[PDB]
């Protein structure tokens, strides 16, 4: 599988660049521990790693790891901003609260959003998520 | 009075000024005496002149 | 090159008319009561979920396609 | 039919507010074309560009009006 | 050329964006629900309503012969 | 005539935004109030209709502002004397180059961090503080901390002035309309003081350690600033006019004095900054002037001038009743004094700018053409920002603060009763000078490129010789002597002369002018006569025209009239502002593209110990500079080799915001090419989407305004270029060396 | 010339007449709305199409309609 | 009270959480750099 | 004929070019109490006389921003402005107001013109009147 490309610690130019890899902290290490953890990806004829996202569990870390961790913090943004949104709606002046925030319900929230995806399905299909066609302002079709 | 700029032909309401470069006598009697503007010249005379 | 390139700009050109002339067929030439409940009337009537769904998807692609690039660079 | 604090929907297949739903202010009285007066939540277009609102609240008739309670 | 194609499926996506919208707000949005009235190509509805430059589908099919060219370009 | 605590301090109204406008103070209903808050902050006629109340307003947000100054100035300090290495430059001028800004290193950002000299890792700062602060005799760190704490000092007494000057004790109107005292403040008092303390300062410690330094002594081995004034032995050890004290100066017997103040001319030819003795003359001869000139105006003691007087005596057989009233609208009016002071300020530092290249006043700047570069482009820019600005501000005064009753048959309402001649004429001009000089352009692009060298605009072809501009570098050349017979050199060597040397660089040369001198001078002509065009007719129209007799009812900041009249889009003075921002940066993109080029092709190189100077690209103007197709691969394509391959250096910087700035003017093209129509539309189909899930906003999304659409179109536009034309020249100048 | 319709939901609050600078509409006795008034267009052929009048009209998709058509020298705005 | 409605508005808090998820970035790239998958 | 003095005027260029010879030129006349000073709508100020005053303009909407500067920055508000078309005929045509009553207020006797007795949403398709040269608006 990948015969096109090759593991970074046979390809040449990998270790040709590896050998001098700029250390981007103040740690000296910085470009060895660099080298390290990059001579094990998956690298071109021209030395640099290439990722793979096809779905190859042992590639978990090229796609799937940091795509699942960004779906957790999105929907973890996402509820938070919805029911923060839902709450302040029953107020005297919900526009005021949009932009100038209040701060005790929204923290509130923001430590409430450990448990997302649970609330998302107990809100959707307790039909508190998706409204109806004309429930929703239209345009003149 | 000595103001030089006028009204155009006396109307202060026509989009023009009486000026020593618009309607001076110089101007009048320059710009009238052009083979375009001589009186009695008829046209062919204006079109060779010119 | 100025073969490809020739026939990808008439191309681009004709798809852009289609979708102009699709529109002007909508301004002078659509009837909403012979086309009653059809395809075109229900496209008509689902036409912020299409339009909404394409101002998605072309903020997914300009989004990851320039935060890659500039990334890179 | 319709009185003061039910709230409708509204049916012009015109209005900014169709599908948006408004409360009944007042009916006027009989021989006027749109007797309710419906006010809204949120505003409409209207103003000059760089206007910062709009107008709030609109005239229908009765067969305009969807009541929903 | 993997990332030059998700810049391609971008602009063709974001022109059919731009097309579509003209398209099926041609006859009429909640901001101009008459347009099929004024007809395919006229220059606005005013600065009245909050302001409605470039609303025609005329305008639309304008705006996207920009993105046509960026897309083909 | 100072109020007592008008307005009392209270945290309150900090936390509801919208208090300053009547509409805004309601909530937000559209997201358009948002936008409209920012944008109506800083208008303080319009928020209220007494002019006392705006007087007070812009007083303390002039020590808002002072104070903001002082902060940046006190940062620039603090910046060169910690994270700096004026020590070690001020030991080593031509070794090391200037360098005040430390990045840390973090995500691979050390490497901008470059090789400097003398062990250091920085940017290379190109702002010229190394040489003003070497002008100015500074020595140590110390001292650098020492002003950036008194400047934080200030800025802070500034933050109290504006805060007492508005909520405690504040003047009343006549205090402001008092302009004949204020003038003689600001001419006696401001410049004049200021510049004989400086020109005190200047004898007294900017010249020792400066000419000990061109001497050869080492820094540390000169003491400190103070010890001169403790003992006046060190001043007749080295000037030895300095023995008679101040008796010469009040017994008629200056030239005792001509020894620390010269009329040399030309430069040091040590470090190739103007003559320090020089500068402190001059300085001097500004203050007596201007303490003279600070004498004019009648204050409170019956001797001086009234300036109405003057004005109403000023009327002639053409011009009806004169100056008569224009005291009234400049005491009155706000808008009115801030056009005509922009307008002058902005030319003010355009002309900072075209003085101060060919006359460098500061040593070692010149043969640091990166500095020259940046000083010469920044300055010009800032001037035609506020020459615009001036345009703008006249059109706010003609639409707010004009009064017809009050103008009867002066100079100003013989202006709105001829501005059709006026326009009509500058637009005849405009046209002549776009066909006669761009079209020279294109005569000679279509000549080269149909192998006709001979038939071309040039100096080996159809000259165009500037002889006018020769004949006076050629008076230049022979003033000091005969019509300046005690100036020792000429004003400038670019005017004719020889050639300064310092290091193996060149400072300055007399700058030939040939037929591509003439033919991009008369391309600025062009360029500034056109946005000279557009601004006066958005000035002179801002109340009616023809086509829109009552926009004055309108506004100056309004979009249109509608699509009627044939359509009425950008009549407004505002669009008018909108439209000549982008021809005066046009026209300053022209400007400085030919003060690049021809200072790398003419001026700046390297000098030969016998004499010789290779310029820097090799005397191309005169042949390259004549087409198009010249500018665009000799110039531009050329030049731009520097800022492309600056990646994997520490110049790389100026590559990514050389991509930065194309981004920007290419994202400002979505704003200036379409209208708001579409933009609300796809917003209701997003509102639409956003219904379906219930996150619909109470604050209702709206598509910006027709006249917010252009403003962003225009700014990301002037930005975008700005950015990429700095980046362009920075990554040149720091790699010709 | 322009084209100024005026439709049933007028409810004759007189600001499309007020905001029109070249005097095209009047208002004239009506029993539709409460004021009893409702706006006409007898002078469209002095119309320059600015839609002023459609900028001040309150009613949510407004009564009054310019539509831009045959363009003469005084719909064009012409002093000349 | 006013300065808590004042810290409250939206450029504020924004501004405020730009700067903490900043230097959570800038913290976690200056601890542990050079992370482009997990080892 | 039109009677009314001259404003006094030193003369502008944004008057009268050759449409008001040619085709059409507009008049304005007023009453006034007293001498003051008025702005031109096209540009400048120029000084009303006593009595009556009658002005000569190229635009009926120049005429009418007069006749509302007339009725808005006056402190005794001149409200008896008439506004007339004139002809290189010499036919003078009265304009405004028509009925002798100001537009914003109703009269009796006004016709009503460009009503419609349907709503806005309820124009026909203009698939429905195609090859008629007719818009859904004149139907
Ligand atoms: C380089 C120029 C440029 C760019 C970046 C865009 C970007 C966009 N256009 Mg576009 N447009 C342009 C030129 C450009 N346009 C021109 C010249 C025209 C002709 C007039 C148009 C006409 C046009 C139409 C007609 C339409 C668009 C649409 C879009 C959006 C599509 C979504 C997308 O691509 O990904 C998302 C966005 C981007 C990749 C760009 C923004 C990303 C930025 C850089 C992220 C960082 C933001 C930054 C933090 C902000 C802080 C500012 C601070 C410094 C002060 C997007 C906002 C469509 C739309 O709205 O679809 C939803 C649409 O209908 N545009
Ligand atoms: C207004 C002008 C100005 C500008 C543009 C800068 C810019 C900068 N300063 Mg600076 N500074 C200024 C005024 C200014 N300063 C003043 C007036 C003082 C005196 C109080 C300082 C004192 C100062 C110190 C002590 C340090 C900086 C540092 C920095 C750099 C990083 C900023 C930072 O830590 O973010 C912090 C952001 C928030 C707190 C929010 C940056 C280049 C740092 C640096 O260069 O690292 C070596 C640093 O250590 N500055
Ligand atoms: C802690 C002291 C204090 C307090 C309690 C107030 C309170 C008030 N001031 Mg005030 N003011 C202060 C200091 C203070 N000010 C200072 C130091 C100055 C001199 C610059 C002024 C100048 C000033 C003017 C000219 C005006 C007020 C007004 C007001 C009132 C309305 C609130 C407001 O402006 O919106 C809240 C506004 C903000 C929070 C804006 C913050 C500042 C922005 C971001 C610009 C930053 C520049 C800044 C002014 C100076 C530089 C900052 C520095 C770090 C370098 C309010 C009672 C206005 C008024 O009468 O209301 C009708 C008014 O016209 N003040
Ligand atoms: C604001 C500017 C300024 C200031 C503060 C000073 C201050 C001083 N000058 Mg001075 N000076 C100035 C401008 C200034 N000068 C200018 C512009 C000239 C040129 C005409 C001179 C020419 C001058 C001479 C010739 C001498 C001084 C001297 C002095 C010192 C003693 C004078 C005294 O107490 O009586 C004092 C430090 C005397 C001294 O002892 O020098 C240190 C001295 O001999 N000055
Ligand atoms: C001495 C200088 C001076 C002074 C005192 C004023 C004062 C004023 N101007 Mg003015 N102006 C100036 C220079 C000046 N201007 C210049 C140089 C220009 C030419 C560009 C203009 C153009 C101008 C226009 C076109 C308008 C004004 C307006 C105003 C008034 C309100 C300002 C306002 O809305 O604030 C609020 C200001 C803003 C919201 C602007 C902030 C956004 C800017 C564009 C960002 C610029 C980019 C920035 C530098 C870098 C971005 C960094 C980013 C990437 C992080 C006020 C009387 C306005 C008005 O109401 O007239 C009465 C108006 O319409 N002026
Ligand atoms: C490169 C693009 C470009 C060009 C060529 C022009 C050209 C012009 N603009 Mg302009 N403009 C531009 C971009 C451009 N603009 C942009 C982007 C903006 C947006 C802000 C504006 C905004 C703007 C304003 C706001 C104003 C102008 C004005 C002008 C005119 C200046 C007078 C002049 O030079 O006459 C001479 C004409 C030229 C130099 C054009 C080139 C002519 C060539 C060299 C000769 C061709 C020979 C022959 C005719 C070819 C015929 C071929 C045959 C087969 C028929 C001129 C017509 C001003 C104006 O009208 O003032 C009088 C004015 O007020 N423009
Ligand atoms: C028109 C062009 C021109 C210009 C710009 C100058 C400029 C200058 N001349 Mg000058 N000069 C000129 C023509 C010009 N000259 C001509 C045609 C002659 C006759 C041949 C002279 C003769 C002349 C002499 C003799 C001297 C100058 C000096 C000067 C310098 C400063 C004094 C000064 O002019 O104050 C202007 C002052 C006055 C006009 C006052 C005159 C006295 C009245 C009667 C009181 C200055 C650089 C002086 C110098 O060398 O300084 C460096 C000096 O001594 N000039
Ligand atoms: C580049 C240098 C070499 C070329 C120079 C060419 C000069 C061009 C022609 C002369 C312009 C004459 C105006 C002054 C003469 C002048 O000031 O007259 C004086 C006259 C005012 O006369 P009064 O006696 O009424 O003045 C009393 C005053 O105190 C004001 O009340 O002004 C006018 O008549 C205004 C009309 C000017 C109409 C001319 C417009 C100028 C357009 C040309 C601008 C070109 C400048 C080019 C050089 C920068
Ligand atoms: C849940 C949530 C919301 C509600 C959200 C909605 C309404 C979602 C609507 C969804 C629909 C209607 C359809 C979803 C289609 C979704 C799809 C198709 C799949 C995307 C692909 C997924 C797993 C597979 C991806 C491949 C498969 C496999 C995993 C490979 O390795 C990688 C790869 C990319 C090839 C918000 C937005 C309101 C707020 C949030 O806080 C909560
Ligand atoms: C791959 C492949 C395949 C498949 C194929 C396919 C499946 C295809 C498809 C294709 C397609 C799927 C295409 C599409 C296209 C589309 C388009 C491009 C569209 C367009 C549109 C338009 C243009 C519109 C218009 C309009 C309007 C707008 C309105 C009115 C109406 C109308 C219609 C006119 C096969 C098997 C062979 C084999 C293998 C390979
Ligand atoms: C433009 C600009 C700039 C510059 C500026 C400058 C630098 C200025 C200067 C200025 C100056 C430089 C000034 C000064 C002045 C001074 C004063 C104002 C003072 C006065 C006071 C007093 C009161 C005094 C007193 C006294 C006496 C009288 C005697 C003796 C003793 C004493 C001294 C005490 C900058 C770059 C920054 C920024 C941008 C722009
Ligand atoms: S600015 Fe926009 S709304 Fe106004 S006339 Fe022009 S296109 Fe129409
Ligand atoms: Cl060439």
């Amino acid at each position: 599988d990948f015969a096109n490309l090759t593991p970074c610690s046979e390809n040449p130019a990998y270790l040709a660049k590896s050998k001098n890899f700029l250390n981007t902290t103040n740690d000296p290490n910085s470009g060895k521990i660099r080298a390290e953890r990059y001579a094990s990806a998956l690298c071109g004829p021209e030395g640099y790693p290439h990722l793979i996202v096809d779905g190859r569990f042992t590639h978990a870390g090229d796609f799937l790891i940091p795509s699942i961790l960004f779906l957790y913090i999105a929907g973890w943004i996402g509820w938070v901003g919805r029911s923060y949104l839902i709450e302040i709606r029953e107020s005297k002046n919900p526009e005021m609260q949009e932009v100038v925030i209040n701060v005790p319900l929204a923290i509130k929230k923001m430590l409430g959003g450990f448990l997302w995806p649970l609330a998302a399905v107990g809100e959707y299909t307790s039909g508190k998520l998706v409204m109806k066609d004309s429930e929703i302002p239209t345009s003149p079709r | 009075s000595n103001q030089v700029v006028q009204a155009y032909n006396g109307d202060p309401f026509v989009g023009h000024l009486s000026t020593p470069i618009s309607d001076s006598a110089f101007t009048r009697t320059f710009i009238g005496n052009l083979p375009a503007y001589r009186k009695g010249l008829s046209p062919i005379l204006r079109g060779l002149e010119v | 090159a100025a073969l490809y390139t020739h026939h990808q700009y008439i191309a681009g050109f004709l798809m852009v008319g289609a979708f102009a002339h699709g529109a002007i067929f909508f301004v002078r030439d659509y009837d909403p009561v012979a086309n009653k409940d059809n395809v075109l009337a229900r496209m008509l009537e689902h036409k912020e979920a299409l339009i909404s769904h394409l101002s998605w998807v072309s903020l997914f692609l300009g989004f990851h396609t320039l935060g890659l690039y500039v990334h890179n660079d | 039919a319709l009185n003061r604090g039910d709230k409708v929907r509204i049916k012009r297949t015109e209005s900014y507010w169709y599908g948006d739903v408004g409360t009944v202010a007042s009916v006027e009285k009989s021989g006027i074309l749109y007797p309710v007066i419906v006010r809204f939540d949120r505003v409409n277009y209207n103003g000059f560009s760089g206007s910062a609102s709009g107008v709030n609240t609109n005239n229908f008739a009765e067969n305009e009006l969807e009541l929903v309670q | 050329d993997f990332l030059v194609h998700h810049a391609i499926a971008l602009g063709l996506h974001t022109t059919a964006l731009i097309l579509i919208k003209g398209a099926l707000d041609a006859r009429g949005s909640k901001l101009m629900p008459d347009k099929k009235d004024f007809g395919y190509s006229f220059p606005c509805d005013g600065p009245g309503r909050g302001g409605t430059c470039d609303i025609s589908a005329w305008d639309a099919f304008y705006l996207a012969m920009f993105w046509m060219l960026n897309t083909l370009g | 005539s100072v109020d007592n605590n008008p307005v009392p301090t209270s945290f309150e109204k900090w936390g509801k935004p919208g208090h300053f406008d009547r509409t805004l103070a309601r909530g937000p209903k559209t997201t358009t109030w948002i936008w409209n808050l920012h944008a109506n902050a800083h208008d303080f006629d319009s928020q209220t209709s007494d002019l006392e109340d705006v007087s007070r307003k812009i007083f303390s947000a002039h020590f808002g502002h002072l104070a903001v100054v002082f902060v940046w100035l006190s940062g620039m300090y603090f910046h060169g004397a910690k994270f700096s290495n004026y020590e070690g430059w001020l030991a080593d001028p031509t070794h090391i180059k200037p360098s005040a800004q430390v990045v840390w290193p973090i995500v691979g950002q050390g490497i901008l961090n470059g090789d400097v000299g003398g062990g250091f890792h920085g940017i290379q700062i190109t702002s010229g503080l190394f040489y003003l602060w070497r002008a100015s005799g500074f020595t140590d760190s110390y001292q650098l901390y020492c002003t950036a704490i008194g400047g934080l000092v200030m800025a802070a007494l500034m933050l109290f002035a504006g805060w007492f000057h508005y909520h405690v004790k504040a003047p009343k109107l006549e205090w402001f309309q008092n302009v004949e005292s204020m003038m003689n403040h600001h001419l006696a008092g401001l410049l004049g003081l200021g510049s004989l303390g400086w020109a005190g300062h200047q004898i007294h410690v900017s010249m020792p350690i400066n000419k000990l330094l061109d001497a050869g002594v080492a820094p540390k081995d000169i003491p400190l600033p103070h010890e001169f004034i403790l003992e006046p032995s060190k001043m007749a050890e080295l000037y030895p006019s300095f023995a008679q004290g101040l008796t010469p100066f009040f017994t008629l017997n200056w030239g005792v004095y001509s020894d620390f103040l010269t009329f040399k001319g030309g430069l040091n030819p040590v470090t190739g900054g103007l003559w320090l003795s020089d500068t402190a003359h001059h300085h001097l001869a500004i203050a007596v002037l201007f303490i003279i000139a600070g004498h004019m105006y009648r204050t409170n003691w019956g001797i001086g001038h009234s300036m109405k007087e003057i004005l109403e005596a000023h009327k002639g057989p053409f011009t009806g009743e004169g100056h008569k009233g224009l005291y009234e609208i400049l005491t009155t009016s706000w808008h009115a004094q801030l056009a005509i002071n922009l307008a002058l300020l902005g030319s003010l530092t355009i002309i900072v700018a075209q003085h101060m290249y060919a006359m460098p006043p500061y040593p070692y700047q010149a043969i640091d053409y990166a500095t020259q570069l940046s000083l010469f482009t920044h300055h010009m820019w800032i001037g035609g920002f506020l020459i615009v600005g001036a345009g703008a501000h006249g059109a706010i005064f003609m639409v707010r603060d004009y009064d017809p009753a009050k103008n009867v048959n002066n100079l100003l309402d013989r202006m709105l009763r001829h501005r059709d001649a006026i326009i009509s004429h500058l637009n005849w001009v405009c046209i002549f000078l776009g066909f006669h000089s761009f079209g020279l352009y294109i005569h000679n692009d279509t000549m080269r490129a149909l192998g006709r060298p001979q038939d071309m605009f040039s100096d080996t072809a159809i000259q165009l010789q500037p002889i006018f501009a020769q004949w006076v570098q050629h008076l230049h050349t022979l003033a000091p002597g005969a019509t300046a017979p005690n100036a020792l050199a000429t004003a400038s060597y670019a005017f004719g002369g020889e050639t300064i040397a310092v290091a193996g660089k060149v400072a300055m040369m007399p700058i030939t002018l040939g037929t591509a001198d003439f033919m991009v001078h008369h391309i600025h002509a062009f360029t500034i006569h056109v946005t000279a065009l557009i601004l006066l007719k958005g000035v002179l129209y801002a109340r009616s025209s023809r086509l829109v007799p009552d926009k004055a009812n309108l506004g100056f900041r309004f979009p249109c009239d509608g699509p009627g009249r044939g359509g009425t889009c950008q009549v407004s003075g505002w669009d008018h502002v909108f439209l000549g921002l982008f021809w005066m940066y046009n026209s300053l993109s022209i400007v400085i593209f030919h003060f690049s080029w021809k200072m790398q092709s003419d001026v700046w190189g390297t000098v030969s110990p016998d004499g010789s100077v290779t310029h820097v690209t090799l005397g191309n103007f005169a042949q390259s500079a004549i087409t198009i197709n010249g500018w665009l691969r000799d110039f531009l394509w050329a030049q731009a080799a520097n800022v492309i391959n600056s990646y994997g250096s520490a110049l790389s910087a100026y590559g990514i915001m050389f991509l930065a700035g194309h981004f920007v003017f290419a994202f400002s093209l979505m704003f200036l090419f379409s209208g708001r129509g579409y933009w609300q539309e796809l917003i209701e189909s997003i509102v639409w989407a956003h219904n379906k899930l219930n996150v619909a906003p109470a604050i209702q999304p709206r598509a910006l305004s027709i006249i917010q659409g252009r403003a962003v179109g225009v700014a990301h536009y002037l930005l975008g270029g700005i950015v990429t034309t700095w980046a362009f020249f920075l990554a040149r100048s720091l790699s010709i060396g | 010339s322009h084209s100024v319709k005026i439709y049933d939901t007028c409810i004759g609050c007189t600001q499309c007449v007020r905001a029109c600078p070249l005097d095209v509409l009047e208002m004239v006795p009506w029993d539709g709305c409460k004021a009893a008034q409702i706006a006409s267009s007898p002078r469209t052929e002095d119309c320059v199409g600015c839609k002023r009048c459609e900028t001040a009209c309150p009613t949510d998709f407004l009564s009054i309609r310019v539509y831009l058509g045959a363009e003469t020298t005084r719909s064009m705005g012409l002093a000349y | 009270d006013g300065l808590k409605s004042f810290l409250s508005t939206a450029p504020v808090m924004i501004m405020a959480l730009l700067t903490f998820t900043a230097g959570i970035l800038i913290e976690f790239n200056r601890f542990y750099p050079d992370l482009l998958f997990h080892p | 004929e039109l009677s009314g003095q001259p404003p006094k005027f030193g003369g502008s260029t944004g008057g009268l070019l050759s449409k008001a010879n040619r085709e059409e030129k507009y008049a304005i006349t007023w009453t006034s109490a007293s001498e003051q000073v008025f702005e031109m709508p096209t540009g400048g100020a120029a000084i009303m006389n006593e009595g009556e005053n009658l002005l000569y303009l190229a635009r009926k909407e120049q005429c009418l921003a007069l006749g509302t500067q007339l009725r808005t920055k006056f402190k005794p508000k001149i409200q008896d402005y008439k506004i007339y078309r004139v002809y290189p005929s010499g036919e003078v045509q009265y304009l405004h107001p028509a009925d002798g009553v100001f537009p914003e207020k109703v009269n009796e006797g006004r016709e009503a013109q460009g009503t419609k007795t349907r709503r806005i949403g309820q124009n026909p398709e203009p698939v429905t009147i195609k090859f008629s040269g007719k818009a859904p608006y004149e139907v």
